Parts: structure tokens; C-alpha cells; sequence
């Protein structure tokens, strides 16, 4: 028996569906038989549910009600629905959790309540919901964290708070949620917490914070042992304090960015075995390359924008696993050793005050596939310096004070780059440089050495 | 344009939602399409911002259907779900798995 | 009667010609045609001009003796020479400009000394010489600017001391010689030089002082009002100060890259109307715009890598017909019109500290082709900001923190990028977009909306 | 490899000099040669430095062979030579042409 005007189907075994999705009704079906499994009403301008509600279709799995416009469901309205598995109160224009419609309905585990006008969360309100594993309560007028009707929430895994007006975040705020796994807060104008927010989930291992208010780092994070990703970027953090994410091994990725940062730590960045990648733009006060000890399997560091003096000798041993490495526009004279660190794919160093390029300082790179030196200072290189890096396809010394050229290894490649260099004026073959297709020269009279007079710009 | 829609090209379908629902993309032979929807489909997962709600695709190992990313709100059979994430065993933390596969 | 081997041929009316080079001579021939009118050997192993030589042939415009393994020139060696306008005695083994030996060849014009080991000119060795307007003095073994044999060159024009050793440039070092147009001392070490060094040559128009070791800067400069270009490129100085080229208007190039300038001078660079081109990057104590009054015909500004807070306003007002300008990697944060500045082609504020962009800021730009505002600060874009630039056809604002995007005019260009905002995440359609070929995008999905050209996620 | 050549390319002819003289750039149809000279031939002037001496084409309006740039030691007939420039007139603090070209 389906419904007038909507679409029916066999569940699984002679459970059925019914369909009422966009049919524009004015209130929900009447009839309707029991043997329901799950019901849309979405985008179908209903007012008050109801004169008549329809419980006693005890296998309902899932009511859709997204979309209907109404204010505020009264209480007996979901009583009957016993097996009541995923409810959706999404996009209707609720002011508040129904104080009293969504409790005792024992077997639900998602319950979405976003894109509505709440405001204030009464406490209780989940009272009963032991099966609660997912939770939307975003693009709404929250205004703090509702942290009594929280607790009984201890099912809870997955949740989001984002898009609201939250401020501020009290000390215990999630005390009993430890089963949480996924929190959200994204959007919000979170601008100050407790000390003590975070304590409540142990089972914590995704956190959202971008696009926010705060001041400060968020030193609460360090008692989220089983913390695996973070996000606190568009923000208005000064710096990273020594030892931030001590309290956070087994971090994977972190989201920072387009944050006023200025100083990291030293040790900022000590043991995080599994961290895979880095970015750090513009933090003028860092005056120091930063420790790495405990976290060695990064594959992609780069430090940019800061007054860094030099490298220390050994350190690269901090730093294997690694392909891609930026350490531009810095003030970097001498240079280190660079072979241990292996398995290097791209550099770039440009824009430093290197004046020197050593033999070693690039020695057994048999992956290094694009190096830039270009802007530097350098007016010598040790002939043999590049005899050593197979892999190397790309190559740039613009701007750049060099008089001669070596010639060892290198034989192969695709790029090379030289403008700035003025005092280099000697000829150089087509032969000993094959497979150049993307060239530039000082002086256009060098350039038809390679036949043009491919590509190459004088 | 389309009910729910407010920017429709002819090779694009829709461009954006009204206020508050989410659009859905797909890709057909190298050509992408969009529609409109108060929620969306199985498979994916319901994302919203101020600049645009999109329905996106769970990139998740062997999960039917998502909350967020890197957590799986039904995991596909043959397959366990712990806490999000789905595998074969489940420890010994001590979790076991009743007549269904949901392991506490 | 041309020499044996070598090849013979008449000039002009009945003149001959014996070109005698590559031939590795023992001695030069001994009996030669006169009616000679130029006379080359050059490479072969000439070690004495002589037991017997051949003046008395009164018309060879030019000698050359090249390339040769002379050690020193006796006196009479070039008397008969009555009509010698060009010679040349480059390649040489010499330790010393002859003593006595170039002197009163009067239609003597040009004489090339390079190539030799010479250190020693003797005093009025180049006495008589009223025709010389060419000289070579280069890739010898010189110590000092040597001021007196240098006098009684007051017809000379073209000058080259480029790379020997001097030091330093001795006061009046170039007294009379106010002939001169052209002077060389590039590749060398000169430390030091004088206050008033330069101030003898009145007609001076080029100076090259390039490749040297000067910790200072040349303020000798300041008397040489007909110079027109100057090149003191990499030596070792640190600042240029204040009206520095007050002294020599009509200058049109000026080259000193590869200088480790920090500071230079706010009115520096005023007064010299023709100057078409500069760059100066890396001179982080600058901390203002310089001035630019009375020098409007700038084709080329380009300024980078300093400490500047903000442009002044009436900034353009001195700066029309200009096409490229870059103010690239500094502290740029407040914008000013542009709009008086047209014939602007060429546009690069990126890395500046700008958070926004006014409507103005860029009105009325036709000539405009390629503009970028990439890792700035820029929170929000008024809409009508580019409604007025047809040419328009490149574009970047990367890593910039928008999250809406305006449509308005525009439409109809060729590149591009806008990846790093992430607020940006509605999408951008292929109409209102033709001519559209590479692209870069913050995600993948507004990537799709363009048929994948080429597009980057 | 050549007269004075040091190194030697079949395709692009000489591209070093013995240590004092200069190499010689001639464009044969989009494919560039080398050859040594004692000094460089009219059209050309000598450019000396430590890296490399090259012969130089005199990028000039009317004359035929010079000592560097903008500077012409000879120009073509018709037009009078002042102070390294070429030019019809030739002013007018005090010059004048004689029974030759140079005011
Ligand atoms: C802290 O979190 C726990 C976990 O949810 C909160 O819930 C639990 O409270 C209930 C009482 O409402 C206890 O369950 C009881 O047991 C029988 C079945 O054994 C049940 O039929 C009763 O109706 C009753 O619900 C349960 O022991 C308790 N769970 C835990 C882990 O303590 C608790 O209320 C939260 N409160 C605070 C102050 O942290
Ligand atoms: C929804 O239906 C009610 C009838 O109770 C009507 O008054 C209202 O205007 C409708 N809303 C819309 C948006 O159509
Ligand atoms: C050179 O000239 C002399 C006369 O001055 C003559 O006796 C002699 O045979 C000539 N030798 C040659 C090789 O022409
Ligand atoms: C070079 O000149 C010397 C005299 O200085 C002479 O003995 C020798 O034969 C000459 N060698 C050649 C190859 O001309
Ligand atoms: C050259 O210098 C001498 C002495 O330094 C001076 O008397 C003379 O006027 C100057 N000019 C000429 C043309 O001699």
C-alpha cells in the first residue's frame, strides 16, 4: 500500500519505502501503513507534525524531514518510532533542540540537527540517546558549548559544531564524550578555551578548528594522546611555543596556514614519528633551523621567509625518507653536506647569500631530480661538485656571480639556467649538453649555439 | 535553472544552491554536471561553508557510506568497523562483535 | 712587385697592397714594392725589426704588426713613414711602450699597445702624435694612470685601459686630454681614485669602471656633465649617496649590478631625463620610494627586496609612459591610484603585505597585459576593481586569501592562478572565460569546469 | 682543430681561442661558426677580457668599422663623422669639414 502521489519499493525482504520527497504537500501522508523501513519528506513546506502523527510502524529505520519548514516538534511526535535508526531535522527552521521530542528513542544512532536557527541546547535534552554515534548541530546560532546535554552523549563518535557563534570553549566542556573520534568546530568565533577543555576525549583523533578567533596556541592539545590529525589554519596565532605537540605523537598532518605565524620553536617539531609533510612561510623571528629528532619520516620540508645564519653540519641524519626540500629566501651562506640526506628529489635555495658551491655539498643525490640555486652570491664552483647526480634533469644558477662553468656528470639533462651572469661569456656545445630543449643565456650570441637565432632566451 | 538552483550553465547544469542545500557533482566522460540537493546520496559525505555546500565523495577504504573524512559511518561486509574506520580483526583493547558486525 | 708567397693586390689608384700574414716569416722581406699602401704581418715570428729596415715606402696608411715576437722598438724604425695612419702592435711580447720609437708619425689616427706584457710608458713617448684619436692599452701589465706621457694627447678620443693593474686614479690623471669620448678601465683593481680625477676631459660620454675593486662611490663622476653612459658594475660598493648624479644629466644608461648595495639615496636619481632603464634588488636599507622629478621617461622601474612601508600618492604623476613595473618581495600594504601612470604593460607586487584592493587601484590601465598580486595578504577584492582593462590576458593572485572571486569586466583572457585560497571554493565557469589556456586551482572539482588547456589542482 | 683553436666543434666551428685572440661569431644560415683572428675585420671592433675576447658587429647608423659601441672609427660616405657619430650636419661650437670627412 503506497501512498497517493509518492514512490514505493521493497526494502530488503517486504519491508517497504516510501518516497515523499519534493511533492509539496502540506502535511505528511495519512494511511501509510505499517511494514515502513524508511520515509523521505524533504523540501515539502510542512508546519506543525501533526494533527495526527503517525508512530506504530515499529520497523522504521530512518524519517528524512529536511527541508519542511517547521518551528518545533512537539514531544509525542517520534514515540512510537521504535527502531528508529537515522533521523534528519536538517535545513528546517528549529530555535531549539526540541526540548522534549528526542529522548528514550533507544535505537538511533545519527541524529541531524543542522541548518537550522538553534540557539540554546536545553539540558537532558539527549537524555536517553545511548546509540547517539553521530551528531550535525552546525550552521546554527549556537552560542556556547552545551556541555550538560552533552554528557549522556558517552555513545557519541562523530560530531560537528561548526558554522555557529561559539566563543569560547569552558574547561570539561566534553567530559564524558570519550568515545568521541571526529570533532568539529570549524567556522566558528572561537577566540579563547580552558586549560582544561579537551580532557574529556581520550578517543579523540581528528579535531577542526580553522577558520576561527584565537589569540593564542592552543596548549589544551597536549592531553590528546590519540590525536591523529589537526586543523587550527585562518586564524590569528603569533607562534608555535617550544614543545607543542609533545603531548600529540602519532600526528599525522597539521593545518596552520595563511596564520600570522612568526616564531616556531626549536624543538617545536620533536617527536612526531609518522608526520609526512611541512610548510613554513614567512616566520621572520626564526632565526634557527629547527630540531627534527623523533620525526624522520618527513617526505616534504620547506622553511621560507625567515633569517636562518646557516645549517648545522650533520643535518641531514635527523632527516632521511624526505624528497622535496626549500629552504629559500633565507640568509644561507655556507652549506652542508646534503649526501646522507638521500632520496632527495627537488631542491630549492634560491634567493640566499650562498657564494659558494662545494664539491660534497650536493655528493650522491641519485634521485635528485631538480636543483635551484638561482639569486645567490656564487662565484665559484668546484668543477666536480655536480659529477655526481645522475637523476638531475633541471638545473638553474641564475643571477648568480659565475665567471666559468664545470662540465664533469651532469651530461643529460632538460633544464639549465644562467641570466645574472654576466662575467660568464664562453661558448657552450649542442654536443656535451643533448636532450636541452628549455634554455636561457646571458647574451643572445650563445644561445644559436643550440640553433636557435627547443628553446632558448637571451 | 532547476528547482533549488540559482546559476545554471547549459554545460555545467547547476552552478550554485540556494541559501542552504548542497550540490553534487559528477564527472561523465570527462565532463562534470551539477544538481542540487537538501542532502545527498549514499557514498558520499554532507559538507557545508559559507561560500559553498558540497556533497563529497568519501575517500575511504572499503566504506559505503561517512560522517566526515577518515571516519566511515557503514563499512562494507566482510569488513568490521572500529570506531570509524573498518577492519577484519578489531583488538583487543577488547571489542568483539555481536550478531551483526559493530564491534564495541 | 709583390713578395714571394704572399698575395698582392692594388687599392685605390695603382696602390699596393702586400698582405704577408699566417706565413711564419724568419725576417720581413727584403726587397719590397714600395707603392705600398697597407702592410700586414701578422703571427710569424718576427723577433727583430732590424738589421735592415724599409722606410722611405712614404704611403702605408696602416702597418700591422700583430701577434709577432718583438721586445723592443728602436727609434728610427718608423722615420720614412710619412703617410702611416694606423698601426697596430697587438699580441706582442713588449715590457714598455717604445721610447722614443712613436714618435712625430704625424697621420698616425689609431695605435693598438695591447696584448703586450708593457708596465712602463716613458714620459713623451707619445710626443708628436696630433692625429692619434685611437688607443689601445689593454690586457698589459700597467700599475698607475700615467698622467705625464699622457698630456700631449690632446687629440685622442677612444681610450682603453682595460685590465692591467692599476690601482688607483692619480688627480688630473687625464689633464688635457679633453678630446677624449671614450675611456676604458673595466676588468681591473682600482681601489681608490681622486676627487677631482675625471675633471680634464670635458667631452667625455662614456666611462667604464666595471669589474673593479672600489669600496666607494665615484664621486669624480660629478664633474663629467656630456656623460651619457656609465658602468661600474661588479666592484665592491655598498651605497649610492645622495645626488649622486646630480653632475651628468642626459645620461642614458647607467650599470652597476652585482654591487652589494644596501642604501641608496631618496633624490639620488633625479634630474637625468633620458635614463630609459633600471634595477636595483636587494638594497634592504632603503626604507622610502625614491624620487623621480625631472627624469619622467623611465621605460623600465623595477624595485625589490628592500624595506619600503608604502608608495606615496602623487607617485605617478612622475611617472608616465612607463610599461613595466615591479615592487615584488616587500612591505607594500596600502595601494595608491596607478591609474595616472598608463602605458603601464607589465605589473609585479607579489610577496608585498597588501590586504586589500581599492576600486581605483587599478582603473584605466589599457596597455595592461599580465598582472600579479600573488602571496599578499588580501582578504577581500572590491568587484568593479577590474572593469577597466581590455589587454588584460595574464593574471595571478596565489596564496592570497580570497574567498569570492568578482566577474566584472575582464572576461576573455589567457592565464590564470589563483591556488593557496582556499577560501575560494564556488566555481568558475567556461563562458565569461574564453581564450583560456593554462589554469591552476586551489582543488580539483573548478578545475573540471574547464573540460579536464591545461589545469592544475 | 684550426689555426689558433684550441677546441673544435663540426657544428658550430670554433668555440675557443689560443689565449690572445679573438674568436669570430658569423651567422650561416641559422647555424653559428667560429674562427680566430689576429684582429677583427671592419664591421667588427676587438673586445678584450679575461674570460673571452670576441669580435663585436658595430651596431651603428652608417659606419662601416669602429673601436667600440657608439663610438665609430670610419663611417660611410656622405655623412660627416663627429666625436665617434655620424651625422649630415655636424654643428656650431666650431667644427667645419675640410677637403676630407672628419669636422
Ligand atoms: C559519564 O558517562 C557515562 C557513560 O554513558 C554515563 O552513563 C551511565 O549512566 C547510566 C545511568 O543513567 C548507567 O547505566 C545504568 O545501568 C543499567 C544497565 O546496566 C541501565 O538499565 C540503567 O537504566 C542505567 O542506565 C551507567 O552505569 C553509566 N555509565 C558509565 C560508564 O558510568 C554517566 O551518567 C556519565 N556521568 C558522569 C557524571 O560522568
Ligand atoms: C508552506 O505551507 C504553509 C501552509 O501552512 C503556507 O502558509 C506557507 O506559505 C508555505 N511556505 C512556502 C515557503 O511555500
Ligand atoms: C733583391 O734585390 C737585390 C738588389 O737590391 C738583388 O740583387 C737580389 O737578387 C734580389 N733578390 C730577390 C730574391 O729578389
Ligand atoms: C721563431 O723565431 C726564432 C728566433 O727568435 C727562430 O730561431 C725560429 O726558427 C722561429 N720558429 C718558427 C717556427 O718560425
Ligand atoms: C694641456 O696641459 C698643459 C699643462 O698641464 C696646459 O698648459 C695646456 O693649456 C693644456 N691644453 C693644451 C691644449 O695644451
Amino acid at each position: 500500500g503506497c501512498p497517493t502521489h509518492c514512490h514505493c519499493e521493497p526494502d530488503g525482504r517486504m519491508l517497504l519505502r516510501v518516497d515523499c520527497s519534493d511533492l509539496g504537500l502540506s502535511e505528511l501522508p495519512s494511511n501509510l501503513s505499517v511494514f515502513t523501513s524508511y520515509l523521505d519528506l524533504s523540501m515539502n513546506n510542512i508546519s506543525q507534525l501533526l494533527p495526527n502523527p503517525l508512530p506504530s510502524l515499529r520497523f522504521l529505520e530512518e524519517l528524512r524531514l529536511a527541508g519542511n519548514a517547521l518551528t518545533y516538534i512537539p514531544k509525542g511526535a517520534f514515540t512510537g518510532l521504535y527502531s528508529l535508526k537515522v533521523l534528519m531535522l536538517q535545513n528546517n527552521q528549529l530555535r531549539h533542540v526540541p526540548t522534549e521530542a528526542l529522548q528514550n528513542l533507544r535505537s538511533l544512532q545519527s541524529l541531524r540537527l543542522d541548518a537550522n536557527h538553534i540557539s540554546y541546547v536545553p539540558p537532558s535534552c539527549f537524555s536517553g540517546l545511548h546509540s547517539l554515534r553521530h551528531l550535525w548541530l552546525d550552521d546554527n546560532a549556537l552560542t556556547e558549548i552545551p556541555v550538560q546535554a552533552f554528557r549522556s552523549l558517552s555513545a557519541l563518535q562523530a560530531m560537528t559544531l561548526a558554522l555557529n557563534k561559539i566563543h569560547h570553549i569552558p574547561d570539561y566542556a566534553f567530559g564524558n564524550l570519550s568515545s568521541l573520534v571526529v570533532l568539529h568546530l570549524h567556522n566558528n568565533r572561537i577566540h579563547s578555551l580552558g586549560k582544561k577543555c579537551f580532557d574529556g576525549l581520550h578517543s579523540l583523533e581528528t579535531l577542526d578548528l580553522n577558520y576561527n578567533n584565537l589569540d593564542e596556541f592552543p596548549t589544551a592539545i597536549r592531553t590528546l594522546s590519540n590525536l591523529k590529525e589537526l586543523g587550527f589554519h585562518s586564524n590569528n596565532i603569533r607562534s608555535i611555543p617550544e614543545k607543542a605537540f609533545v603531548g600529540n605523537p602519532s600526528l599525522i598532518t597539521i593545518h596552520f596556514y595563511d596564520n600570522p605565524i612568526q616564531f616556531v620553536g626549536r624543538s617545536a617539531f620533536q617527536h612526531l614519528p609518522e608526520l609526512r609533510t611541512l610548510t613554513l612561510n614567512g616566520a621572520s623571528q626564526i632565526t634557527e633551523f629547527p630540531d627534527l629528532t623523533g620525526t624522520a619520516n618527513l617526505e616534504s620540508l620547506t622553511l621560507t621567509g625567515a633569517q636562518i645564519s646557516s645549517l648545522p653540519q650533520t643535518v641531514c641524519n635527523q632527516l632521511p625518507n624526505l624528497q622535496v626540500l626549500d629552504l629559500s629566501y633565507n640568509l644561507l651562506e655556507d652549506l652542508p653536506s646534503f649526501s646522507v640526506c638521500q632520496k632527495l628529489q627537488k631542491i630549492d635555495l634560491r634567493h640566499n647569500e650562498i657564494y659558494e658551491i662545494k664539491v660534497d655539498t650536493f655528493q650522491q643525490l641519485l634521485s635528485l631530480r631538480s636543483l635551484n640555486l638561482a639569486w645567490n652570491k656564487i662565484a665559484i664552483i668546484h668543477p666536480n661538485a655536480f659529477s655526481t647526480l645522475p637523476s638531475l634533469i633541471k638545473l638553474d644558477l641564475s643571477s648568480n656571480l659565475l665567471s666559468s662553468f664545470p662540465i664533469t656528470g651532469l651530461h643529460g639533462l632538460t633544464h639549465l639556467k644562467l641570466t645574472g651572469n654576466h662575467a660568464l661569456q664562453s661558448l657552450i656545445s649542442s654536443e656535451n649538453f643533448p636532450e636541452l630543449k628549455v634554455i636561457e643565456m646571458p647574451y643572445a650570441y650563445q644561445c644559436c649555439a643550440f640553433g636557435v637565432c627547443v628553446q632558448c632566451s637571451p | 535553472c532547476a528547482k533549488g538552483c540559482e546559476l545554471c550553465s547549459e554545460v555545467n547544469g547547476c552552478l550554485k544552491c540556494s541559501p542552504k542545500l548542497f550540490i553534487l557533482l559528477e564527472r561523465n566522460d570527462i565532463r562534470q554536471v551539477g544538481v542540487c540537493l537538501p542532502s545527498c546520496p549514499p557514498g558520499y559525505f554532507d559538507a557545508r561553508n559559507p561560500d559553498m555546500n558540497k556533497c563529497i565523495k568519501c575517500k575511504i577504504e572499503h566504506c559505503e557510506a561517512c560522517f566526515s573524512h577518515n571516519f566511515c559511518t557503514k563499512c562494507k561486509e566482510g569488513l568490521y568497523l572500529h570506531k570509524g574506520r573498518c577492519y577484519p580483526a578489531c583488538p583487543e583493547g577488547s571489542s568483539a562483535a555481536n550478531g551483526t558486525m559493530e564491534c564495541s
